[PDB]
């Protein structure tokens, strides 16, 4: 479906907003295993910060 | 008194847990589990920690923390859906 009737409000609000950014999710494990290693180093890793 | 920490030692299991419990989840599409499961693997891992007063988190307490959260989202989920305790996540 297109971005409108997709959300719950209405779709001439998307006019009103200058920047609309779409964070789909994408399901490969290359970014699944790096974003749990980010993950994990910020809690306890201690190496992010 | 007690606020545990872990280390790098025990990344490597809880990553690849991680993504088995995402692939296994958009197969079945029921229910999304995101980085939210993940960090909630980790704080009940430092409460784990905490009953124990230890100061770093073993990894036993990684594995019944990974327990739990795979127990609460799969007793979450469709009976339909519920295979992912029989056969994929029968391991943990």
């Amino acid at each position: 479906k297109s971005p409108g009737d997709n959300i719950d409000f209405q779709t001439t609000i998307l006019s009103r907003f200058d920047m609309i950014f779409i964070v789909k999710d994408d399901h490969n494990e290359e970014r699944d295993i790096s974003i749990a290693n980010h993950v994990i180093n910020i809690h306890t890793g201690n190496a992010n910060a | 008194k007690i606020y545990p920490k872990l280390h790098q030692m025990d990344m490597d299991k809880v990553s690849r847990v991680y993504a088995d419990l995402r692939r296994e989840s958009i197969s079945t599409g029921s229910f999304p589990i995101t980085v939210r499961h993940l960090e909630s693997i980790l704080r009940i891992a430092e409460s784990f920690a905490k009953m124990r007063l230890s100061e770093f988190v073993s990894s036993y307490d990684l594995d019944r923390a990974i327990k739990v959260v795979v127990d609460s989202f799969v007793d979450a989920q469709k009976v339909s859906v519920r295979r992912q305790l029989r056969r994929s996540f029968a391991i943990y």
